[PDB]
DNA sequence: CGCAGCCGTCCAACCAACTCAATTAGAAC
DNA sequence: CTGACCTTTGTTCTAATTGAGTTGGTTGGACGGCTGCG
């Protein structure tokens, strides 16, 4: 009989496709080493361990790997007389699935939850950990999924007279589709009642009777959404079952403590019986909403395990050193690394390495293990590569990690082992998540969607974090490779191997494959080491929570739906509904945004303070109440209020609109915020406290959850997403702008004189420096103004500045609204929109928006950047002659020697052009980058340096970038050699500069020169555009100026000399001495004349 | 103060501008050389060697101090310090100034004008002040040694000479003189021939004792010799070295002078 | 006095430099 | 009495790079006019 539903994974196995390195036949002749052995083959996967050998998929005594699995197959290996108590449990992750009733008739299941999936049903199963270390799935019954419909107009369309007539005219639709999918569908699949409920859009909206229609399926709901009667406008019908029983339980959670209790009429939840099990869990129950509730004591997370894995492979075709290729059935994976954590402990409590052969791991790398009080690695050797990918998968089922990390497996690993498991061999991933079927198990790339933001993957019970993703989002670098960050982050150097070097170790024999494992284990210890500094399961959890959305959906699905969770909630409880209005899907903004001032360019040495809002876009949606249900588009909606008391009256685009006060009704995005803000202000709470290390980290939290409320501006803003509206979000930013100026014009009423200043604080007195007194804004962006104080000293401003913050804020505008005195800085070069540099009174050294901080350039370009600003910003002689060229106009100084302290900052510069002349020249200096934005075909301008790098890599068959990975280059000197190849594959030209970018890995091993003139250039140019601020903003000027720094050098061309030297002795200058100088020059004028 | 100045007060000027108007934006880009005998100027045309000897005797104040300077024409790589020699550039130019300052290399180089303006008075152009460093290293080449022969072809013959030239690269062209001084120029295609002596058929010699014959290579000649507006010129001959060169030079006081290399075809 | 050659002026051609637009990266908000 | 899959915060700004078009300047060649020589 077996289990009530069939396991899909692979429980036994006699026969597979066996396919191996022919190099591993250690006694073969040389003729016959290459290549590998791929044929059908008659026996049980075999593991080897220790001198031991085992079957791979046999359950028993003296397994090699550990093992949290109850059943396997349809055999039960608990302990007799198994039956833990269940009282609380906590709930990492929810599915939904569909039960039928006939599918279930011999399991032993109570009438009340056979009655909710008769003749269908959606069950939620919520998957969980007790804290005595218990798997635990619960299976909720009777949630159903549900839209809304307008009475009148179905009425109308229809000619229905009772509910029942819809639930029949639906019915019909379904049994008439093309394909017939739903056979047997009938008007009892389906519930419909009249209520009383409002359109979200706008105040003037009456409240009026909808059909609200339970669905019993999610496949069903799709159908009739899509297909069913379009001319009528459908509420809600894109909400999933997992929403539905989040909302209409309020207190319950995606993540988090629950308890089981009795419900409704004293019912209690149901054990399953283990051939009933759904999952691989040690106890499963059937319940309903009623038998549960959450558990607000417990917060610490329970004994959750955690897999960071890697995988090494080996091309194995004719070209040894092309990079392999999944598809290809000899480019084969032949280790991989796994480590085996428990979260709530940060212990590392396994080291398994799966090794293609042979395997001695090198007795230092064990010596080192051991010193630091790790376990010892288990080696695990399999003779094909099957049996090795199997008996991984087999790990992960029975072990069952509810968090699986690794560094771009989502671009890598998992797509790597996906693709052997589903086309080399045919094995089905529907059962090797939670589910023992029927489960999902997919990654998606990013590919031809031009919406996709990222890839992703999902596995039923399984939250997978990548921690490339992670790390991408929280330190900003050039590179990404897992080298580079372990040296910023960790701060140690890590050896490394290339794909180039793994063929030539892996034929050598078991120790030089040892030496591949100590890679392997070396790689996943430092993602590890990352994951347990930066605990992103923590960050997202916390996320998860609040939005009302999975853990899995926090991680991948973008900041709309956290929005939109949230406000279907409060729609929910005030008697509103939401239109789907999103039946289909320009390149244009659709509302102006910010206003940013025009900067005042210079170098300043008088203090400037600068003035920020706090929270400006959400404290501009609270304080002026906006929101759909508070907008109109009419004046005669609000005729009967009172104006400027009941409304705020507003042209924005040329429209009249108006905005409802909160006490006439509460915008639900101003309700909505307050959840968003209170976070934020408890992770901001906790900076003054934490340690050096832990205060950067709350910096970036604190940070993300900014962007989350700044999204709920930008979900208004979005043309085709979940629930537009440009009114609301054109509204924010004029609002903005207004506020931005009426800043300026207070301050400069206000304090133009000292007399006043000192009037409104009397501090101010000790504060006097000695010139003239002036507050004049130099300089704003969106919520900020730069506001330069000449004649007040710098040590007292930091004080008075919170003082006329507040003085400004209580003035002009309406609370939440809060201007904040930011930062004072005693030095500052603006150099033009949206790019500064300058010195707070402390002495740190602040630096927006120039290339010292972008990413694409090099680091030869970079470090000389930084000296030339730290000597503008530190030096005393050159501060003080960078302050002396303003009183000059600029073009002045081309006729004129520059003031004197100038010398250290063309020494600088005369240093680097020697510098990047040398030929021990580290090339790795020189590496530019670029982001792969796009899919490389959806490129319009194809000249780009990365775009060239990308195809030449392609060709030459070495790893291809994925979309969203930064590309290195570097540029090269044109030798002959180049126009002949790019003349060539193309069809005295001088190349452009995307025809001359190349691989750094490739221009190392063919020795190829760098193009010193792009670098050196290159240079000048990013001084000219940091420095012309100096000079009147003037880049021609300031390109001239720089220029007469460099040692200018001429000479004939050699073989130009090969031949004057023939006749006529060019001994003018080097070559010759002084005295020969002058002799020859006299030798030559009186003949040549 | 200003260790070295040149100086070309009006009465000096016009000597240069004598030798310079027939230059039309030719030699603008140039590097210039410096020592106690005057400046010389330097440039490729059409890829063959250019110079013009400006002799301290053509300056009405004249110093010179140190190691010899050299600078490129050129400021900004745009502007120019010759520009005050060409044409009308200025309409007035009462007088010009080059002085050189500090040390070793690291020399700067200003050139200060100066243009009446009626009124009885001259005033600085100021906007157009041109400062220069010296390169601190160089090699230039230079010519040497009293030339084998000379032949004096005033403007017409010069003009015939010089339009008997071949084009292209493949063609051939021979520059001779032979016993009885027929100085017979020739092609395989064309050919002159001209009385040197030591009656329109004449030209004025010397050193025409020695007699020769020699193909060039070189393109471009006549090209070069027009872009620099040849008012006539006395070809010299330079034939002991194992390359030979033919210079030719403007017929006057001072003059633009060009090197052309000649085939070692004995 | 007539014819031929040389010189001067004007117009066209060719090459280089500068400007403008659009795409892209990547930041600041 | 049985099947499923597209996604998803906003606008403003500078700078590099590439490609096309425009403008200006200079040089070379042709034709006409004037002067000199036969
Ligand atoms: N990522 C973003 N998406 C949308 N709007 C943004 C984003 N960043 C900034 N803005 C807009 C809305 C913000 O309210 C406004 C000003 O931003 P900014 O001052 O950086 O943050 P903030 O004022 O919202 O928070 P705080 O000032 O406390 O950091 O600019
Ligand atoms: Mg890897
Ligand atoms: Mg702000």
């Amino acid at each position: 009989t077996g289990p009530t539903q069939r396991h899909t994974y692979y429980s036994e196995c006699d026969e597979f496709r066996f396919i191996a390195p022919r190099v591993l036949d250690e006694d073969a002749p040389p003729e016959k080493r290459a290549g590998v052995h791929d044929g059908h083959l008659k026996r049980a996967p075999k593991v080897y361990c220790g001198g031991d050998e085992r079957d791979v998929l046999r359950v028993g005594s003296g397994g090699f790997w550990p093992r949290r699995s109850r059943l396997w197959g349809g055999v039960d290996h608990a302990p007799a007389g198994f039956n833990p108590t269940v009282t609380v449990f906590h709930v990492y992750d929810i599915l939904e699935n569909v039960e039928h009733a006939y599918g279930m008739r011999a399991a032993q299941f109570h009438a009340r939850f056979m009655d909710a999936i008769t003749p269908t049903g959606t069950v939620i199963t919520l998957l969980g950990l007790t804290p005595e270390g218990h798997r635990v799935a619960v299976h909720v019954y009777g949630t159903r999924q549900y839209f809304y419909m307008n009475k009148e107009e179905v009425d109308r369309h229809l000619q229905c007279r009772a509910p029942r007539d819809l639930c029949e005219r639906m019915a019909a639709a379904l049994r008439e589709s093309p394909g017939a999918s739903f056979r047997g569908i009938s008007a009892d699949h389906f519930e419909a009642e009249v209520v009383e409920r409002t359109d979200v859009y706008y105040y003037e909206t009456r409240p009026a009777l909808f059909y609200r229609v339970y669905v019993r399926s999610g496949r069903v709901l799709s159908y009739l959404c899509d297909n069913f009667c379009p001319a009528i406008k459908k509420y809600e019908g894109g909400v999933d079952a997992t929403t539905r029983f989040i909302l209409d339980n309020p207190g319950f959670v995606t993540f988090g403590w629950y308890r089981l209790k009795p419900g409704r009429n004293n019912t209690l939840a149901q054990p399953r019986a283990p051939m009933a099990f759904g999952t691989s869990s040690d106890v499963e129950f059937n319940c309903t909403a009623d038998n549960l509730a959450i558990e607000g004591g417990m917060s610490d997370l329970p004994a959750y395990k955690l897999m960071c894995f890697d995988i090494e492979c080996k091309a194995g075709g004719e070209d040894e050193l092309a990079f392999p290729v999944a598809g290809h059935p000899e480019d084969l994976v032949i280790q991989i690394s796994c480590l085996l954590y428990d979260l709530s402990t940060t212990a590392l409590e396994h080291v398994l390495l799966f090794s293609l052969g042979s395997c001695d791991l090198p007795e230092s790398h064990l010596n080192e293990l051991a010193a630091r009080g790790l376990p010892t690695p288990v080696v695990l050797e399999f003779d094909s590569e099957f049996e090795m990918l199997l008996a991984f998968m087999t790990l992960v089922k029975q072990y069952g990690p509810e968090f699986v990390t690794g560094y771009n497996i989502i671009n890598f690993d998992w797509p790597f082992l996906l693709a052997k498991l589903t086309d080399i061999y045919k094995v089905p991933l529907d059962g090797y998540g939670r589910m023992n079927g029927r489960g999902v198990f997919r990654v998606w790339d990013i590919g031809q969607s031009h919406f996709q933001k990222r890839s992703k993957i999902k596995v039923n019970g399984m939250v997978n974090i990548d921690m490339y993703g992670i790390i991408t989002d929280k330190i900003k670098l050039s590179s990404y490779k897992l080298n580079a960050v372990a040296e910023a982050v960790l701060k140690d150097k890590k050896k490394d191997l290339s794909y180039r070097d793994i063929p030539a170790y892996y034929a050598a024999g078991p120790a030089q494959r040892g030496v591949i494992g100590e890679y392997c284990i070396q790689d996943s210890l430092l993602v590890g080491q990352l994951f347990f500094k930066f605990l992103p399961h923590l960050e997202l959890s916390a996320v998860a929570r609040l939005a009302g959305i999975n853990i899995t959906r926090t991680i991948y699905d973008g900041q709309q739906i956290r929005v939109f969770t949230c406000l279907l909630r409060l729609a929910d409880q005030k008697g509103f509904i939401l239109p789907d209005t999103q039946g289909r899907f320009g390149r244009h903004v659709g509302y102006q945004g910010a206003r940013v001032l025009d900067p005042t360019s210079g170098f300043h040495v008088n203090p400037v303070v600068v003035f920020d809002f706090a929270s400006l876009y959400p404290s501009i949606i609270q304080a002026h109440n906006l929101c759909f249900s508070t907008l109109s588009l009419r004046a005669d909606a609000v005729a009967h209020l009172e104006a400027g008391k009941d409304y705020l009256e507003i042209e924005v685009g040329g429209r009249r609109l108006f905005f409802v006060k909160a006490h006439v009704r509460e915008s639900l995005l101003s309700i909505l915020l307050r959840d968003w803000l209170a976070m934020r202000k408890q992770i901001r709470s906790r900076i003054p406290q934490s340690s050096p290390e832990e205060a950067v980290l709350l910096d970036k939290q604190q940070a993300a959850i900014k962007v989350v409320c700044n999204s709920v501006y930008g979900f208004t803003g979005v043309q085709h997403g979940l629930l537009p509206c440009l009114h609301v979000a054109a509204t924010v930013t004029t609002i903005g702008r207004e506020m931005l100026l009426a800043t300026r014009e207070y301050v400069h009423a206000r304090w133009a004189a000292f007399e006043q200043l000192l009037a409104d604080f009397p501090e101010a007195a000790d504060m006097r420096a000695p010139g003239p007194y002036s507050m004049r804004i130099i300089y704003g962006d969106t919520d900020s103004i730069f506001v330069l104080c000449r004649g007040l000293t710098a040590a007292g401003l930091t004080a008075v500045g919170d003082k006329m913050a507040s003085h400004i804020s209580r003035a002009l505008f309406l609370p939440p609204i809060k201007l904040e005195c930011e930062k004072t800085f005693t030095k500052l070069l603006l150099i033009a929109k949206k790019k500064y540099i300058g010195v707070i009174y402390g002495g740190k050294m602040l630096i927006k928006g120039v290339d010292l901080v972008r990413k694409n350039n090099c680091a030869f370009i970079n470090r000389t950047s930084r000296a030339l600003v730290d000597l503008l910003f530190y030096d005393d002689t050159v501060s003080g002659a960078a302050a002396a060229l303003a009183e000059r106009p600029a073009e002045e100084w081309l006729a004129r020697p520059l003031p004197e302290g100038l010398q250290a900052f063309g020494a600088v510069l005369v240093d680097a052009h020697r510098r990047i002349t040398d030929p021990e020249r580290d090339i790795q200096d020189f590496v530019l980058t670029a982001e792969l934005s796009r899919h490389p075909r959806a490129y319009t301008n194809k000249r780009l340096a990365h775009l060239t790098v990308y195809y030449k890599l392609m060709a030459r068959r070495a790893q291809v970038p994925s979309i969203k990975d930064r590309i290195p280059y570097v540029i090269v000197a044109q030798t002959r050699e180049v126009e002949e190849t790019v003349a060539r594959l193309a069809a005295p030209r001088k190349l452009l500069v995307s025809e001359l970018a190349e691989d750094p890995a490739y221009a190392i091993a063919h020795g190829v020169a760098l193009n010193t003139d792009y670098y050196f250039s290159h240079l000048l140019g990013a001084a000219c555009v940091t420095f012309k601020a100096l000079f009147g903003n003037n880049a021609k000027i300031t390109e001239s100026l720089l220029k007469r720094f460099i040692p200018e050098v001429w000479h004939p061309p050699d073989d130009v000399a090969a031949r004057l030297r023939t006749a006529g002795f060019g001994a003018v200058g080097a070559g010759a001495t002084a005295e020969e100088t002058r002799r020859m020059l006299h030798r030559a004028f009186d003949t040549l004349a | 103060g200003a260790p070295c100045q040149v100086v070309l007060q009006g009465a000096e000027l016009n000597g240069i501008l004598q030798a310079f108007a027939p230059l039309r934006t030719s030699l603008l880009d140039s590097l210039l050389v410096m020592g106690d005998r005057g400046i010389l100027i330097h440039n490729t045309i059409f890829g063959e060697q250019v110079f013009l000897p400006l002799e301290h005797s053509q300056f009405s104040r004249y110093r010179w101090r140190g190691p010899t300077a050299a600078f490129l024409s050129l400021v900004d790589q745009k502007r120019s310090l010759l520009s005050v020699f060409r044409a009308n550039q200025y309409p007035d130019l009462r007088r010009v100034e080059l002085a050189i300052t500090g040390q070793a290399p690291f020399r700067t180089l200003v050139q200060r004008i100066w243009t009446t303006t009626s009124d009885g008075e001259a005033v600085e152009l100021a906007s157009e002040t041109l400062m220069k460093r010296e390169l601190t290293s160089f090699v230039v080449l230079v010519p040497q040694g009293t030339p084998d022969v000379q032949l004096r072809l005033t403007r017409p013959q010069l003009t015939k000479v010089l339009n008997a030239t071949g084009a292209d690269s493949a063609t051939p062209t021979t520059f001779e003189l032979g016993v009885n001084g027929k100085f017979s120029v020739f092609t395989t295609s064309t050919c002159v021939t001209f009385a040197a002596r030591e009656n329109a058929k004449t030209v004025y010699g010397e050193n025409t004792h020695r007699t020769f014959s020699v193909v060039v290579d070189d393109c471009s000649m006549r090209a070069v010799l027009r872009r620099l507006q040849v008012g006539g010129g006395t070809l010299k001959f330079f034939l002991t070295t194992p390359v030979p060169s033919l210079c030719v030079t403007a017929t006057g006081p001072n003059a633009v002078s060009a090197v052309f290399l000649l085939k070692p075809q004995k």
